[PDB]
RNA sequence: UCUUAUAUCU
């Protein structure tokens, strides 16, 4: 492939099958801006048991440091107003994003995802594993809500928001289903024509933020960074984010590797100590730039583990 | 097959 | 001379343009032409799921003698026009509110509440923007002029610190560029009333992209900010939550008619729009069925469109539509 | 270049060689754009005495109408918490943002950097003068601060914020240093894969916003545009902030010129005086548009004043 | 004549 | 020099 | 790889 660039190329392979090569390529997105950059390749591995008798429910949201969020229902229900999804981080947040809420930006300032992978490898034997795997992506954006509050002066509070979590309580015609054993494969893809630079957002720990109710913020459920020297909510990329219900019958002893990837793109700040791994972005690849949309309209929801 | 060996091939449709 | 007539449809070489390269020039230009709407979506370099909303509005319009009637065509999801009108020969002022005037389907679309709004649908990008009036007067009791412009609104943010006791900062939503529908623009078009106008709208940003829902937004300014403090010169009420609202703000140049209508006139129109956006079909809503992928990059279709509507007068009358 | 269009060498002109020519020759962005816009050609002169035994920080940010904000600290030491930027005009600011805080679009609604160059040319005499000139970029963007208040209904507060201001706190490993008396010339470049238009802003006079500790806002410090019917940030553009650091000893007799360029295309309002001084946006130059990128990466970070 | 009329010669004149 | 002879040579040789 | 709906164009 003798039209690609030596780094579209990369490109195009960090971006769909990270997991085929013995290190990550991926070196940038190989679009207009050459700025100053670092690229961060974040991986979790996780040895995980799904709790039977119930749904687990883990999103994979572009939201940088956290590799995913995950909760767990009655089998057979959806996530209700009163669910709350916790975050896992990729290692090392701390050392990127700060242990307070106003932290997050003193390292780096805006980021772009370049890529965002998830695969589930089954590791029960043959007579224990029982339940599937289904999978469906949801353009959930941050938005902003908007309510009168009764204050004495009397006030009107705009607050942060996510929009598109309502496709979480449904299935859609675009998803991927299968026994659990077969495991999973896929990867989420820049939802906008551009590849642009996303601002770190200060202070969030909780979407909707304390002292504004679910209902208000018009959320279906609530997600929870939880504890500021422990992980943040930084930012929101422009990704689908990617939904995984595990569902387990009881008595079936379900378990796997989850692994997850996400490559960025990160404009370091000058007092950062992680400036002098700093690079350029690399020169514009037309040609990677549409083969990658096209390769990307042209795969399945997902794919089983055994091809990835 | 494996992921790259199918992205590989699309490639290959639309470059031909 | 006299009155045109009225585009019915759904009545049952350029060849360098792609098949939605072409579709997508046809209905950010012309829709009024054909039967039915080629539009498929923005033949741009995204190619993801969306669902191309093709909202029609015929509504019936009297234009009451002895004032001006302002009519905004602006990039808000769902509502067709906002519509307002003052004492001939003046403009709008700090006591002026625009009500909304909704495009059908409304409710089906946004809900019924104002944190309902992002419930099928999680962002949005408009495609098309285009306005018709075709005046329904008889040719001996019409009078007055009709007068295009356009303005380059935005929605912005205005921050103004409050008198709350542990006292505090504000932040709140504030339509920028409001001013500009405070006088005729220079670039304008202005003509006999009973010669219609039929005008369009293209993209005001170098590319296409998603702009978000937005929940809880009914009237802008938002209750408890004066209109003062937003800096707005007018206002934008949306009305009930159970009747519409302002979901989002498109990168489209609103559309400014004034039409005017002295004393003793009998001025009455068919106001027709078009408006066609993509949107992003959420796996819960029903609409996420007729969901297709955005139609892939046409290079030429995407510098066509920024060349023909540079080469398009401000505004054109009916008959020419 | 006859592979260039006329407005694409222009462009570039401008966006790199200012005081090259006894007449700017920027005339507009050549991107797909191309509507309504009056192009403002910004430039401020300045004589400076830099107080001795101080090191003086100034910073060329995107910020609309004001040439640029300064500050000096004890020499040898960084801006702290406590330290506050003053905003220094470009002529003719209430012309174009009015004098009032929510009045800032009546003429203008938004607006589009195409350049933003910064030179200090000294005038002290080769036996006065003593220190030197740093200069380094930053990718400082306009966020926002997520904080519960404590008010009696009781809210979460959202209020703007600028996230990587932290790099101004040492030298950018990316830098120009030199004797003060070489001079300096430095420009900066769209930080963004394209060039959108970013909007005009209302009722904002100093960031950390009024009644916020700066230690809320996650900032290290804090920048004033001082009473409104003086200046304001009225908008943060797409541009790294360009900051320097000039450095007089004790007994230093240094004095310059600040000279400071920003070229900018603005969307006119119909209502607007400078309305009938607009023209359209030129059309796409894809050769500009690369060459721009090109060129701005085989630039050093600055270079001394008889070099410009 | 109609607008889609005179956007189709515009757009063969751009064209050619 | 100047900056646009040096920005001149540049532009020249990325055409080249 | 030819017949069938339909949408396209000089
Ligand atoms: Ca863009
Ligand atoms: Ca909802
Ligand atoms: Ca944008
Ligand atoms: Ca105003
Ligand atoms: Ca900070």
């Amino acid at each position: 492939l003798t039209r690609l660039s030596q780094p579209g190329l990369a490109f195009l392979k960090c971006a769909f099958a990270p997991p085929d090569f013995n290190t990550d390529p991926g070196k940038g997105i190989p679009d207009r801006f050459e700025g100053k950059v670092v690229t961060r390749k974040d991986v979790l591995n996780q040895s995980i048991n799904f709790t039977a008798n119930r749904d687990t429910f883990i999103l994979i949201a572009p939201t940088p440091g956290v590799a995913y969020w995950v909760a767990d229902v009655p089998a057979g229900t959806f996530p209700i107003s009163t669910t709350t999804f916790n975050a896992v981080n990729f290692p090392g947040f701390n050392s990127m994003f700060g242990n307070a809420a106003a932290s997050r930006s003193d390292q780096v300032s805006s980021f772009r995802y370049a890529s965002m992978n998830v695969g589930i490898y089954p590791t029960s034997n043959l007579m224990q594993f029982a339940g599937s795997i289904t999978v469906w992506k949801c353009p959930v954006k941050l938005s902003n809500v908007q309510f009168p509050v009764a204050t004495t002066p009397a006030t009107s509070a705009l607050v942060h928001t996510l929009v598109g979590l309502d496709g979480v309580l449904a299935v859609g015609p675009d998803n991927f289903s299968e026994s659990f054993i077969k495991g999973v494969f896929s990867q989420s893809v820049c939802n906008e024509p551009d590849f642009e630079f996303s601002d770190i957002l200060e202070g969030i720990q909780t979407l909707p933020p304390a002292n504004v109710t679910v209902a208000t913020s018009g959320q279906p459920f609530n997600l929870a960074a939880g504890a500021e020297a422990v992980s943040g909510i930084v930012g929101w990329g422009n990704m689908d984010t990617i939904v995984i219900r595990v569902s387990a019958p009881t008595g079936a002893v379900n378990s796997a590797i989850l692994k997850t990837w996400a490559c960025l793109e990160y404009r370091p700040n000058p007092n950062a100590m992680l400036y002098q791994f700093g690079h350029d972005s690399p020169p514009c690849d037309e040609v990677a730039l549409q083969e990658y949309r096209t390769v990307a309209r042209s795969l399945p929801v997902a794919v089983i583990a055994a091809q990835n | 097959a494996s992921m790259w060996e199918r992205v590989k091939s699309i490639i290959k449709s639309s470059l031909a």
